[PDB]
């Protein structure tokens, strides 16, 4: 069971459950940690898609603002 | 907005997680692989405490310190998972 996989270290290595499709947000936060123009990238690959950058299936875009965008985008970026 | 409210009701929430995938496979991966096969279980405890690489990746992994009944039990319940 879980409990006795959580005491032996099993987790350390191992989730239940498979990767979701796309990139974890810390992932993509410490990608572009100090990189000018993350923010207004982000945001447009949010609103707009992307393919190729963390594998071969594509994010289709999302139908935000650049509001909505731009806090999705600062929001990824500062997942530490 | 709340950044984790709109990380829910736009649907990003249905395909990207917070933190990284680990090392090893996922559970339920290793269930779908592994279902209906015989030996299944037997195969599995043994991996589980001897450790090995190659079935899914490069990345060897590495003996635990169970006894072999707790490696049956968490081959099993691996197994369960759906
Ligand atoms: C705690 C005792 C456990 C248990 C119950 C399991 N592991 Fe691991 N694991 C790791 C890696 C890199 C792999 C892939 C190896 C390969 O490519 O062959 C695995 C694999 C597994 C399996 C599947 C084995 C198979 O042959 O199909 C299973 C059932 C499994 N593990 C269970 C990495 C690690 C660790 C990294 C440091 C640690 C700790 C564990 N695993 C611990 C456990
Ligand atoms: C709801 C609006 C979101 C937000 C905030 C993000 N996503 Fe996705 N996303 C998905 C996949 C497969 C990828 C990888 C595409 C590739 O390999 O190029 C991504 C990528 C991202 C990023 C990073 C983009 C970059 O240029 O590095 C970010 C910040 C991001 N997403 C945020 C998959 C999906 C979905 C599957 C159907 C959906 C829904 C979302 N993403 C939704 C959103």
């Amino acid at each position: 069971n879980e409990q006795l996989a959580k005491q032996k270290g099993c987790m350390a290595c191992h989730d239940l459950k498979a990767k979701m499709v796309g990139p974890a947000y810390k992932d993509v936060a410490a990608k572009f940690a100090g990189q000018a123009g993350a923010e207004a990238e982000l945001a447009q690959r949010i609103k707009n898609g992307s393919q190729g950058v963390w594998g071969p299936i594509p994010m289709p875009p999302n139908a935000v603002s650049d509001d909505e965008a731009q806090t999705l985008a600062k929001w990824v970026l500062s997942q530490k | 907005e709340d950044p984790e409210v709109l990380f829910k009701n736009k649907g990003c929430v249905a395909c990207h997680a917070i933190d990284t995938k680990k090392v090893g496979p996922a559970y339920a991966d290793v269930a779908k692989k592994y279902a209906g096969r015989k030996d299944a279980v037997d195969y599995l405890a043994g991996k589980i405490k001897k450790g090995g690489s190659g079935v899914w990746g490069s990345v060897p992994a590495p003996p635990q310190n169970v006894t072999d009944a707790e490696a049956k039990q968490l081959a099993q319940w691996i197994l369960s998972i759906k």
